[PDB]
């Protein structure tokens, strides 16, 4: 009931997120701080996926970014926040 | 002899096709002639239970239009009548008050087609064959009711590019409770109106993933659940023009294996169902400047079927 991850803004296929929830919980597994969370999350999409990402992870934030089309995903689960988009 | 037949037929269609549709059964969608012939010919070798359509149409058409004295117009049976000069056009079949009245076959140049008429046009059950050109063999492709020339009922489709579809139709066009089953082999369950899935549908794929979802424009469109079954987690929310942007994730109850798909953790966000609450309502008002008097629920609403 508690256990929950919710997505409140998406531009991006379905399996691709579900890719991106199953690598966003291995970094939280293998690591602590924000920047090595960051920096694995955007070389394992730059390597599955053809250059170049970017991403923004953290807690208090407001952004205001553009992207191409079918490239952006932000969403909540466990403690912190991630924002993901290509450009 | 029988053999020889059956494997050539075999050797024709591919092996592995009629492994398959040795394999197939009665849910499935109806076959094309050549998997049809290819059974008829398995079972009257084996005895591997009958059906014929022409006797039950031309057991309803004999109550129709019959001989009366003095009559100026056709007005009943016939044979082959040509009907330009020219020699391009020609039907055989029964007549009413000098159009159409009845079963018959119809020629075309590029078309034939065998059914009931009503007043010079299409209105019965019926089947439908084409061909790219002269020297080319015929093609099938309908069978269904028919109304004023146009399907008004529930038929059968193999489109061109490889799809075949069961549903109703109205107005030419699908309409009505449907189910398509598309060339890669996915399977999609749901409404249709205008050609396209605008209503409440279900949608599985080969892979084993499934969907339950609203529909409109011919994209995923509405409130709805999703289910990654491999991976044993399940999406629950919104669709707008084909992609949605609003959701909560969750994983299935059975789910207790750290190694399919990793658990997620415990903690969430504060009073979330009022954020995506907000979201929702931010979607359907853009959705209603879009695309103003639509309705993704017009027969089927949301509280009926969870």
């Amino acid at each position: 009931t508690d256990r929950k991850a919710i997505i409140k803004n998406a531009d991006m296929p379905e399996d691709m997120q579900s890719d991106a929830v199953e690598v966003a919980l291995q970094a939280l597994e293998k690591f602590n701080i924000e920047k090595d969370i960051a920096a694995y999350i955007k070389k394992e999409f730059d390597k599955k996926y053809q250059p170049t990402w970017h991403c923004i992870v953290g807690r208090n934030f407001g952004s205001y970014v553009t992207h191409e089309t079918h490239s952006f995903l932000y969403f909540y689960f466990g403690q912190v926040a991630i924002l993901l988009f290509k450009s | 002899l029988l053999l020889k037949e059956l494997r050539r037929q075999e050797e024709l269609l591919g092996a592995e096709a009629v492994a398959e549709l040795y394999g197939s059964d009665a849910n499935g969608c109806p076959l094309n002639e050549a998997e049809e012939k290819l059974l008829q010919i398995y079972r009257k070798l084996h005895g591997f239970p009958a059906v014929d359509p022409e006797a039950a149409i031309i057991e309803r058409c004999k109550t129709r239009a019959q001989r009366l004295h003095g009559k100026v117009d056709t007005h009943g049976m016939r044979k082959r009548i040509f009907l330009t000069p020219r020699k391009t056009e020609s039907y055989e079949g029964q007549w009413e008050d000098g159009k159409f009245g009845g079963f018959g076959e119809l020629l075309k140049k590029l078309s034939k087609y065998r059914g009931e008429f009503r007043n010079g046009l299409r209105e019965g059950e019926g089947t439908l064959w084409l061909r790219k050109d002269v020297k080319s063999p015929w093609v099938r492709v309908y069978r269904g009711e028919w109304l004023a020339g146009k399907r008004d009922g529930v038929g059968i489709s193999w489109e061109e590019n490889g799809d075949v579809y069961e549903g109703g139709w109205s107005g030419g066009k699908r309409d009505g409770f449907g189910r398509l089953f598309f060339a890669n082999g996915d399977i999609y369950k749901g409404e249709f109106r205008d050609d396209q899935h605008y209503g409440r549908g279900i949608l599985r794929l080969t892979s084993g993933d499934w969907y339950d979802g609203y529909w409109a424009l011919g994209l995923r469109e509405g409130p709805g659940l999703w289910c990654y079954t491999q991976k044993q987690q399940y999406f629950v929310g919104e669709w707008s023009k084909g992609i949605c942007k609003c959701g909560t994730m969750l994983d299935m109850p059975d789910k207790t294996t750290n190694e399919n798909s990793r658990f997620i953790p415990r903690l969430g966000l504060l009073r979330c169902d009022e954020v995506l609450e907000l979201e929702q309502l931010k979607l359907r008002d853009r959705r209603a400047q879009e695309y103003p008097e639509m309705n993704v629920e017009w027969r089927t609403p949301l509280v009926s079927a969870p």
